[PDB]
DNA sequence: TCGGATGTATATATCTGACACGTGCCTGGAGACTAGGGAGTAATCCCCTTGGCGGTTAAAACGCGGGGGACAGCGCGTACGTGCGTTTAAGCGGTGCTAGAGCTGTCTACGACCAATTGAGCGGCCTCGGCACCGGGATTCTCGAT
DNA sequence: ATCGAGAATCCCGGTGCCGAGGCCGCTCAATTGGTCGTAGACAGCTCTAGCACCGCTTAAACGCACGTACGCGCTGTCCCCCGCGTTTTAACCGCCAAGGGGATTACTCCCTAGTCTCCAGGCACGTGTCAGATATATACATCCGAT
């Protein structure tokens, strides 16, 4: 039979490389088109300096990274190691960012 | 009599329809929005740039609609006036 | 003695504006006098910021408008800029 | 107060008749409510004497009413138990609309038949296939509940 | 307005221009105060405490109280939604809590 | 139209394996798509509040950064 | 004759159809405007307003109507006490 | 036998009777004591004013409340209705009070 | 007039009646404990930002000023005791 | 210590006296502005610009590279303690994050 | 035309570089993110100083005022050190 | 379902001190005038942002098999809520003392302001070494086989 | 327990590129010297409020007994993420072209700071009175055991 590592040891595989290299994560085109979407709502024929995009992509990627840590924990608590969309609500409202 | 109390019943409306600078049958009456003030359409297209010219209030939207409502009592009044006018 | 400063005066009047009978307590007064004054910090304290960014050195009434823009949360903003505005038309002419 | 507003509504439908169409009470009891419809030609619903019994919740019009057909009738979504899927009688629901106004909603729906969101399989597929003999089913079905 | 009256007055509000304009030179915010800001500031500020004060006195009203205490201050910035967002780490002296139990806690309902 | 699509699944995953998760519940995906949008539009809002203030017609860096700290996410390495 | 004034309560009647409440359906009682200009009572709005947490929908036309979106109108409340007496002149003259 | 309520109806009751009401909760005397041994190890020979004593009660009271709050969140969210230490460390480390 | 063990005047009743005004049903034997050390904490980091300002106008009084301006620079803004 | 130089050496540091000076001044922060107060500024930055920079490269050292990048920065910042309450909330661009799995996660046998 | 000048403190804080690690050169992304945080702890001490002498109706920011600025806002160690460091200036300046 | 026992909302007399209002005054706000510099406007220029190929190929989308985690159910034994009798100290009122906050007057040493000037710091050019990359090899976890 | 095949990861040497570190010319901001008005330090005096104490009343804290709701562990089931192979979509890159508008310079004028004079807006202070707290007594809603 082929080779097939047992479910999770890949993922663990995973944490430690991109926990160790510092390259932005998202696609760099179709997170621009997403940032001039919304800006047109609030005011149209907007243009953009190439590095500001580039400042909210860093922000952006930061603030879910952020996110992600303070779900695992709330996870754990519960005795999961699954994370849920129950776990994000919980975190964001301790944090305070939807009381 | 000749339906002489229909008349001063129907003046008395025509006393609260008036625009607040045409000051006669308002046409097309609009409101800018932000305020109590209705005008005619003519009159405050201009002055859409410095606000309600009676409360100093700004312009709320750019475009002017036109309401309905009010545009119904005054067809109504028309129809109404002349009827009771007997023509 | 010594003289100090409050908007007392003031929050009695626009109560009774809006209210035409209810008074308001003591202690109450005191919590308005604070809002008041914290509010007035952030509003100054943002137009200054933006007249350094901008390289001015006036604190227009346009660079109050924008901090207003920025401090107030969305339904509250559209209503203070219209208040605002509208005071200053009627105070010029 | 739902009373109160249905009182006003038969005291409006009374100073205005409706279009072909009539309603009632069940009774004495006044939270149930029976009506007639009677055929359109833009539609394959004609001369079909429709029956509606209505049931409406305490806070009409907030919550939206519900409704039964009492015939099995052709339609690509009403029942054999007359309901019908219907967004604004059930979620779309908007507090300023009256009884008159579903009900020439209703008959609208009846005007045109919506096989989008279907309850009864069959009626809806041969609707969603062939419309003259979906015309023809229909128009017979229509005879046999109400000549 | 041609009125060479107190600049309160000939802006229609009630809080002081004056005073405004004052602590908006002797503060420190800038070099030159332009004489637009102190009415514009005045204003907006005389809004926002028209809105509380209304919220406050229903809540008032409600208790059958004639006189607006610190719990009814409290009431009302929170039960409103954006006066709470903007006073969302303010802490009013005497000011209770919002009445709220969580929905597992109450009694188990057939 | 429809561009928050484009924050795939295998992106959403990315991020969450930096932040030490390692088993993702299907339904995260469309959770975490919302919640950035969110925060995009706060963010932009008050870029663009800045940019018009100055009159001009580009976003800067600036904008952005200056956005960012009166939020209070500090951001270092373009300039401020 | 024809007794002609049925036209003019066929414009009595349609008077009370612009000046109605579209909610509650009843005299307009205390006359509340919105953004979209659609008049309401300020009771059956408040009985409207109370059970949604957030923003709310306009009951003819729009979507986001709010508390503090909405003005007193107080533009038909007089003109509904004018209908009344619109109405009342006619029993008495005729 | 005498009366005796269930256990759990009466913590209800006293939870709507608290949060009806505004007074302070902790006894005044103790407190005061409490301000005052902690000063001394700042600085020798500190008086205060009354109302500053006051001001700190106010605030500590109001921050306790809310602690408690988020803890609360943290309970239910493992399927318990009684909070435990675990879940007030839980609550202060996503509110960013401890890292 | 040195003093000793005053956090343990910090009630167990008082505890109890914090968390009833925030909702909470059943308690753990073991929070009362956690709650001292956490209360204890939050007045130090006060204390010592109050008596900071104290120390910089040369006075031996903490006012409540004093107080309310060390609350607001740590994001816990008082209304109430002035300014 | 009296001389006619350089503010800056004339203090010691490494860092302008003159230019802190000037941005206090035209800064809005007060009317005036004591002799004194830019020189106890300068001294403050430049003490803890020495020790960021130590920290960080040591951090660089201990990768074989000699010559400091973002990640080095955010690696010192972290791992202390002081200066991650400092700059707890700043976000440094392009910075990674520190090495950290849960417990729970790692396999068992 | 000639473009206007941007100050920064990228010399400076090269000369204390090479004043702790005589043989570690700096990159330039590296160099930026340093010039940012020297002017975000300006501005936090220089504001903090700011409100400081208004609450005691003073007009002066004297070196005694940056003194409690630094207590304020600096953890327990950092803020020793640095409090050191500032006296020991300001003496060998004066004299 | 049901009658008890218990806690809670409601209605009424009554009594106190906090609130609302009148007065003297005084200090800060309003009004008239002058001058200077900050900001608005016009014109220009060249930097950099949008837009578009076209080729490559890394990365996303899809499908599938299965195994490990989510979740519900049961049970058991300890922890905690409720009530009560007892003990402790908080709260209150009243009194005496003075430490220190607060204000006024006087006087000078410190910082602002201004004109000349000269060297530290910035813009631009350029080169070599540190780091990125790639290929091959050593080794080291991982999984299934017993 | 173990050991062997299979991927994965770390190490090392050679090659090439482009960005960091240093040099040079030059503008302009920091420095020097002198003058001058005033913010602030310091002494002195007042008297407000903080601290200490003492006796009394009673509300709250406390220790204890008891019974039960629930926290925690174990088991079993099924279903839904993970790993992986294959194919398809579109990001990325290198390049070229156009022109919008950000940045800069010169000019002009009107808006705000600074000064002086004058007077009424608002504040401390004193006083009366009714809104609300209290205390008693009811009606009424709710909980719980036993049907
Ligand atoms: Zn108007
Ligand atoms: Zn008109
Ligand atoms: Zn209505």
């Amino acid at each position: 039979k082929p080779h097939r590592y047992r479910p999770g040891t890949v993922a663990l595989r995973e944490i430690r490389r991109y926990q160790k290299s510092t390259e932005l994560l998202i696609r760099k085109l179709p997170f621009q088109r997403l940032v001039r979407e919304i800006a047109q709502d609030f005011k149209t024929d907007l243009r953009f300096q190439s590095s500001a995009v580039m400042a909210l992509q860093e922000a952006c990627e930061a603030y879910l990274v952020g996110l992600f840590e303070d779900t695992n924990l709330c996870a754990i608590h519960a005795k999961r190691v699954t994370i849920m969309p129950k776990d994000i609500q919980l975190a964001r409202r301790i944090r305070g960012e939807r009381a | 009599g000749a339906w002489a109390h229909s008349r001063a019943a129907l003046d008395r409306l025509e006393k609260l329809l008036r625009c607040s600078r045409c000051t006669n049958i308002l046409r097309e009456p609009v409101c800018l929005g932000g305020c109590e003030h209705i005008f005619c359409s003519n009159c405050v297209s201009d002055c859409i740039g410095t606000g309600c010219p009676v409360c100093y209030t700004p312009a709320w939207i750019q475009d002017l609609k036109i309401n309905r409502q009010l545009d119904s009592m005054i067809q109504l009044c028309s129809k109404l006036r002349n009827l009771l006018h007997d023509n | 003695r010594s003289r100090k400063e409050s908007y007392s005066i003031y929050v009695y009047k626009v109560l009774k504006q809006v209210h035409p009978d209810t008074g308001i307590s003591s202690k109450a007064m005191g919590i308005m006098n604070s809002f008041v004054n914290d509010i007035f910090e952030r509003i100054a304290g943002e137009a200054s910021r933006l007249a350094h960014y901008n390289k001015r050195s006036t604190i227009t009434s346009r660079e109050i408008q924008t901090a207003v823009r920025l401090l107030l949360p969305g339904e509250l903003a559209k209503h203070a800029v219209s208040e605002g505005t509208k005071a200053v038309t009627k105070y010029t002419s | 107060s739902a009373l109160k507003r249905i009182n006003k509504e038969l005291s409006d439908l009374a100073r205005d008749p409706p279009a072909q169409c009539s309603a009632g009470p069940v009774g004495d009891d006044m939270f149930h409510w029976q009506a007639t419809i009677m055929g359109p030609n833009d539609s394959p619903y004609q001369g079909g004497v429709f029956f509606l019994t209505i049931h409406f919740p305490t806070d009409y019009p907030f919550k939206p009413p519900k409704v039964a057909f009492t015939t099995r009738i052709y339609h690509p979504n009403i029942n054999s138990n007359g309901s019908i899927c219907l967004d604004i009688l059930r979620s779309q629901w908007s507090p300023a609309l009256t009884i008159s106004k579903v009900l020439l909603s209703i008959c609208s729906l009846l005007c045109d038949p919506n096989p989008d969101d279907p309850l009864v399989p069959e009626i809806a597929r041969i609707y969603k296939t062939d419309r003259d003999k979906y015309n023809r089913i229909s128009r017979e079905w229509t005879q046999k509940y109400a000549m | 307005s041609a009125k060479a009256k107190t600049r309160s007055s000939r802006a229609g509000l009630q809080f002081p221009v004056g005073r405004v304009h004052r602590l908006l030179r002797k503060g420190n915010y800038s070099e030159r105060v332009g004489a637009g800001a102190p009415v514009y500031l005045a204003a907006v500020l005389e809004y926002l405490t028209a809105e509380i004060l209304e919220l406050a006195g229903n809540a008032a009203r409600d208790n059958k109280k004639t006189r607006i205490i610190p719990r009814h201050l409290q009431l009302a910035i929170r039960n409103d939604e954006e006066l709470n967002k903007l006073l969302g780490r303010v802490t009013i002296a005497q000011g209770g809590v919002l009445p709220n139990i969580q929905a597992v806690l109450l009694p188990k309902k057939t | 139209r429809d561009n928050i699509q484009g924050i795939t699944k295998p992106a959403i995953r990315r991020l969450a394996r930096r932040g030490g998760v390692k088993r993702i519940s299907g339904l995260i995906y469309e959770e975490t798509r919302g919640v950035l949008k969110v925060f995009l539009e706060n963010v932009i809002r008050d870029a663009v509040t800045y940019t018009e203030h100055a009159k001009r017609k580009t976003v800067t860096a600036m904008d952005v950064v200056y956005a960012l700290k009166r939020q209070g996410r500090t951001l270092y390495g373009f300039g401020g | 004759s024809a007794l002609r004034v049925e036209e003019v309560q066929n414009v009595i009647n349609a008077m009370q159809k612009i000046l109605e409440c579209p909610i509650c359906l009843e005299l307009i009682k205390e006359p509340v405007s919105t953004k979209c200009d659609h008049i309401f009572c300020k009771f059956c709005m408040l009985k409207l307003l109370n059970q949604k947490k957030g923003p709310s929908q306009c009951p003819l036309c729009k979507n986001d109507i709010t508390k503090r979106s909405l003005q007193e109108s107080t533009r038909f409340s007089q003109l509904v006490e004018e209908l009344l007496k619109i109405i009342c002149a006619f029993q008495l003259d005729t």
